């Protein structure tokens, strides 16, 4: 028999920090989701997911209006995850 | 919702990126990438999550355009979510996949993600721990050494998440 | 009064994943600590901390002997943290 | 322990790195960077953490060489750890700092980090939540918008962290 890490190559991205609300516009949808899609559409070509997720967090930096801060958790990615769109 | 059209990685951009620290991608014509979206919109004791269809549309189109076959499950209890995740983890397509995405969209509290039956009196909660456990190397050996991306749209509690200052 | 995010610009780096042991040699010290120091010494010059931490996780990839997997948690860094050693 | 000598970032390497997505660094001659190391080595009911001095030496030298004034506190209960973290968070030097490092080294369990008095019968545990809470914008306004790096050497439970496979 051979050993393998029980937990490895995960990344979680949540819409807000512990204790805190995430916002959803009743017609325009969830703000985190919309922001994530837009950053993926734009940066999947040139950035790994950790980089993309950081960019998403940056977009929420100014706590204007309905503030929230997305958070990346339980990251055990040992490598860069590039999506290589088109490939 | 969103069209989900993704700017393409060019042949020379893929070259600039390519060394020994990148997740390997499988052959386009033979790989069977899978993604799962669980989205709760209608609840027994929580207001309808109006606009969830926009989220479903956008995430589905995006994940498809990134090369994933997308399964969508709606209005599930934590129990149904658990069963669905166990079934997803055992899908043989993962063996010929290089990665996966799991997207959860629901009401949420500190303890985790709300199932459709959730109430303060009788909790119906999927714990984040259980998601990882169900997709771990033991319970999902086919996704060993492959990136598992978990996306969660939910509150983590009812706080506005801010502190006030004068200066 | 003005609003500010309650939780922002954090990154946690733990020696092992939830439920799991981290190892410490009785004379050579903790493996995670030694590995972290070595990667910081080498990569603080050219990589941001998220990048450095990923490199540390990679060094533990092969579950040989006393296996463990360091994990990055509760990441709300909105920017790249470069240490700029020498500056 | 380790010398902690760090390869320097050259003037031209700093140029290659420098755009609007990097944490700003304060002037070398005026900034007052702070780091804290809490290390438990001797316990009431847990074996001595032999080799902890190696960890302390290495982390102290490294953090100093990265420009931090390093404070070291040893053999604390969760209560003393809490008090120490509150004091650290209120240090006025953070106002003229651009970042901080917090290093914890102890025995640990699922619930958190073990204080010196910890036993199965009478827990003495610092929760990871409390660390964040004490360094958050409310309780540590001086570190608003500044990177807060938390390093934890501890078990998160007593599992070897592996699954076995034949093939």
């Amino acid at each position: 028999i051979k050993k393998a890490h029980i937990e490895k190559d995960f990344i979680a991205f949540c819409s807000s920090t512990p204790d805190n609300v995430s916002w959803r516009h009743p017609t325009m949808g969830s703000v985190f989701i919309g922001r994530l899609i837009e950053h993926m559409q734009e940066y999947a070509c040139s950035c790994d997911v950790e980089e993309i997720f950081r960019k998403v967090r940056f977009s929420f930096e100014q706590p204007d209006g309905r503030a929230q801060m997305p958070t990346t958790d339980r990251v055990t990615l040992t490598r860069c995850f590039y999506l290589f769109p088109g490939h | 919702g969103s069209e989900g059209n993704v700017k393409l990685c060019s042949l020379e951009e893929a070259q600039r990126i390519w060394s020994a620290e990148i997740y390997p991608i499988m052959d386009k014509s033979s790989r069977t990438r899978l993604a799962l979206i669980i989205c709760n919109e209608e609840f027994d004791s929580i207001p309808r999550r109006t606009g969830a269809e926009v989220d479903i549309t956008g995430m589905t189109m995006l994940l498809q355009n990134l090369g994933y076959s997308v399964d969508v499950k709606k209005n599930l209890t934590a129990s149904d979510m658990t069963t669905e995740l166990e079934a997803f983890a055992h899908r043989p397509e993962h063996k010929t996949s290089d990665s996966t995405f799991l997207v959860f969209m629901s009401h949420g509290i500190r303890e985790g993600i709300c199932g459709k039956k959730h109430s303060e009196q009788v909790p119906d909660i999927l714990q984040l721990n259980a998601i990882f456990n169900m997709l771990n190397t033991k319970n999902c050996p086919s996704l060993k050494d492959k990136p598992k991306v978990i996306i969660i749209q939910a509150c983590k509690g009812d706080s506005p998440g801010v502190v006030w200052f004068k200066d």
